[PDB]
């Protein structure tokens, strides 16, 4: 019975009442000026006005990639498409190209570089693999673009996210992975040895802090005295372990006003202040309180034999038939040039951390600390550092107690 | 013959351009001028005469009679591209409420005959743009900061943190000692040109109980801005003083916990099982995390919270500045998700709760 429009309109998207009931709806007053206003003129224009205007609908080249095959996880597809977004533009193959030919724009972005040798990205199963080979080639041999040629059952019914997964993890699978861990590393090792060597400095320079600092270790000798001569016979001790230092702060005196830490700081300021250095000297110990000193190593010996590996491929296997490399992969151009320097400073890297492990190992055999102990080996910075703070603590709270000290003595 | 443009709305700085590109063709400030409309940037240069209005607060829209006239202005003004012809990307705050979402796409559909459209979240868009897809954002331009737990474009509503400290908080806490060190600043353009500082300069140490000892303690931290009026400001220990306030939320009496504090807190609040990646993966996000030397101040305070046996890579990409913008511009440019956009039509039968599935 209502009155319709020759052309669409645009839309009043309203949430509409059910129950009609005991509303105001109901009584039809919607029905008089339905045809009311459409003979009183007004509707006419109503119409004109709101007149819903056409629709324009593009895209497609990229819409049609869905239809094309897909054996990968929407997530892969997907990131793939987020760090090879640089490339959107170029085609499956452009782009392939600039990566075989190992561009200086995209060894440069690390994000592209990690990316492709994630192992959940290399690594292809023979349910997987499967999938891709009457697609696949051989490059045994091949010297040229054009020869291999074998489509066979052909790869244009992929999606574009799925080809480079093909022309790649697959196609140039048998070598794939160290071709990756040696383009890294020519990318990688300049920076990640300076950064690594650095990293072993802050210990070095700290680890030394510690060796002599003739300081630090008479404070302790003033402990032990002060032990000693407090403790009970059976007792008495020609010397303790770190253990020891974090329970200096319970020992309180007898008003509950100073913890022992106190006396033996103030102690040493005010008949030896010729120590309190050792609140200054041994500072870089707290710059690697937290560095994992057991796997610092580990990534050196890491460094070293990766580089010690991108080696053992370019002669006794996966990178050296220049043959399988599809006649593009620019890699080898690109790894020997600095594959010499690079092995140079793995085996200078060694050394060191020779060098300083063996003299680290030392320092802590010392106090006491077993070299082989996963615990110490790691857990001994942070004592000396709890000490020394609990200490520039005690330090504190005594040289601003003894200010108080002053006033209710002046006033 | 195709294109697409991606426009990130934002309290401080609107940013938009087009589909597969470096980064938007244009971008100004959400700001409307209305007598006691002119919009975007000539706006400023028509101050006193028309009060201004920022039609974003804090991330989330505030009025919409003035958010229209921005995306207007953005479209036919500043990229001379008119909807319909158009499918677009709009960005919404972490946690928008549904009602604005609809609100939001309305306007589109209604008022620009736009093809379609998807309404993308602030965080997760940046994350996308450092090539993954997982691990604690950290966007934090002008008007708020978020920190943000994700897992494969995955957000963790949860375990989202919403600090209300950034842009112009901080613009703000620095005009605040520039004249206790007595200067021009209080005026507005005297002001305008001074968040500049801010941008143009104003770096972090690595520790204050370390670097304000090198001009209380020194004189070499210095340095000099030409001010429109020739007459030239030194500024001091000051281009790291304020960014401090991130970290430092005290520095205006915030009482807040702190950004690095906060990226710790959050995780701590999704999961255990993902943690390792998520502190493995740190990405940043525009305005307030993009001064110079916040990249590895960060990093510093956040090892140190942090256990130590836990990766912390602390990512920084070439200019976060446009992280959830740029990443906006592949989601989009990346062709194949193209199953994600609302049709005008769509819209067109059921309406504003489509933009929602
Ligand atoms: N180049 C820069 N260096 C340092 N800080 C900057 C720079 N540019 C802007 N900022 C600061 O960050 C703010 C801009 O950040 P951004 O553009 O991401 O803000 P936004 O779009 O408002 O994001 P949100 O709405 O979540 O606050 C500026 O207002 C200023 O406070
Ligand atoms: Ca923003």
């Amino acid at each position: 019975k209502y009155p319709r429009p020759h052309k669409k309109l645009k839309q009043l998207h309203w949430e509409k009442l059910d129950c009609t009931d005991n509303s105001i709806w109901g009584t039809g007053k919607a029905e008089k000026f339905a045809d009311d206003l459409y003979e009183k003129g007004v509707l006419a224009d109503l119409e004109k006005a709101f007149a819903a205007r056409e629709i324009k609908s593009l895209a497609s080249k990229r819409k049609e990639d869905l239809q094309k095959i897909t054996f990968l996880s929407r997530d892969i597809s997907q990131q793939f498409g987020i760090n090879l977004h640089m490339y959107s533009s170029l085609s499956v193959a452009d782009l392939v190209k600039k990566i075989l030919n190992c561009d200086r724009d995209f060894l440069q972005t690390p994000s592209v570089v990690e990316f492709l040798s994630k192992s959940e990205i290399i690594e292809v199963s023979v349910n997987l693999a499967r999938n891709y080979a009457p697609y696949s080639t051989d490059w045994e041999g091949v010297r040229n673009l054009e020869d291999a040629k074998p489509p066979e059952k052909d790869p244009n019914d992929l999606q574009r996210a799925d080809q480079i997964y093909l022309q790649l993890m697959v196609n140039l699978e048998s070598y794939w992975g160290s071709r990756m861990r040696a383009l890294t590393v020519v990318t990688s090792y300049e920076r990640e040895y300076n950064e690594l060597l650095a990293k072993l400095r802050k210990v070095d320079k700290a680890v030394s802090a510690l060796q002599e600092s003739d300081n630090l270790r008479n404070v302790f000798n003033v402990i032990l005295a002060v032990g000693n001569f407090m403790n009970d016979t059976s007792k008495q001790a020609q010397g303790f372990k770190l253990s020891t230092l974090q329970r200096l702060t319970f020992i309180k005196d007898t008003t509950n006003s100073m913890t022992f830490l106190n006396y033996v700081e103030k102690i040493v300021r005010l008949n030896y202040p010729s120590f309190n250095d050792f609140l200054s000297e041994l500072e870089p110990v707290l710059d690697v309180v937290k560095v994992s000193i057991e796997q610092l190593v580990n990534d050196c010996k890491d460094f070293s034999q990766s580089i010690v590996n991108v080696e053992r491929s370019v002669e006794i296997g996966n990178l050296s038939d220049s043959s399988k490399f599809h006649p593009l992969d620019k890699v080898l151009i690109k790894t020997l040039p600095v594959l010499p320097e690079a092995r140079k400073k793995g085996d200078l890297l060694e050394d060191e951390v020779k060098l300083t492990i063996m003299e680290f190992e030392s320092l802590m055999h010392t106090y006491g600390e077993d070299s082989g102990d996963k615990f110490a080996k790691i857990s001994f910075f942070k004592k000396f550092a709890d000490f020394i703070n609990e200490y520039k603590k005690a330090q504190a709270q005594n040289l601003a107690a003894e200010e108080e000290e002053r006033l209710y003595i002046k006033h | 013959e195709t294109t697409a443009l991606v426009c990130d709305n934002g309290s401080g700085l609107v940013k938009a351009g087009f589909a597969g590109d470096d980064a938007p063709r244009a971008v100004f400030p959400s700001i409307v001028g209305r007598p006691r409309s002119y919009v975007g940037d000539e706006a400023q240069s028509k101050r006193g005469i028309l009060t201004l209005k920022y039609p974003i607060e804090h991330g989330i829209i505030t009025n919409w009679d003035d958010m229209e006239k921005i995306w207007h202005h953005t479209f036919y003004n500043e990229l001379r591209v008119a909807p319909e012809e158009h499918p677009t990307l709009l960005t919404e705050a972490p946690l928008n409420p549904k009602a604005n979402r609809e609100k939001m796409t309305q306007i589109m559909f209604e008022t620009f005959n736009v093809p379609a459209m998807y309404v993308a979240i602030q965080a997760v868009l940046s994350l996308y743009a450092s090539g993954r897809t997982t691990g604690i954002v950290l966007d934090s331009g002008d008007g708020v900061t978020h920190n943000v737990p994700i897992y494969e474009g995955y957000a963790l509503p949860h375990a989202i943190m919403r600090l209300d400290l950034a842009g112009r908080d901080l613009t703000d806490y620095l005009m605040k000692i520039l004249t206790e060190r007595g200067y021009s600043f209080v005026t507005t353009a005297e002001r305008e040109i001074v968040r500049d500082i801010k941008e143009k300069l104003c770096y972090v140490a690595l520790d204050f109980e370390n670097e304000m000892a090198t001009a209380a303690s020194s004189s070499s931290l210095e340095k000099s801005y030409e001010l429109p009026d020739g007459q030239v400001i030194t500024i001091g220990n000051e281009r790291f003083r304020c960014p401090e306030t991130l970290f430092q939320p005290s520095f205006i009496g915030m009482e807040s916990a702190g950004i690095h504090e906060t990226t710790y807190n959050s995780i701590m609040k999704c999961d255990i099982d993902i943690r390792k990646d998520l502190y493995a993966n740190n990405v940043m996000s525009g305005g307030t995390t993009m001064y110079p030397g916040i990249a590895d101040r960060m990093q510093k305070e956040i090892t140190a919270l942090a256990p130590s046996t836990m990766k912390i890579k602390i990512i920084a990409p070439p200019e976060r500045k446009y992280s959830v913008w740029i990443g906006g511009s592949i989601l989009a440019s990346l062709s194949t998700f193209q199953q994600m956009w609302i049709t005008k039509q769509e819209y067109d039968e059921a309406g504003p709760s489509i933009v929602h599935r």
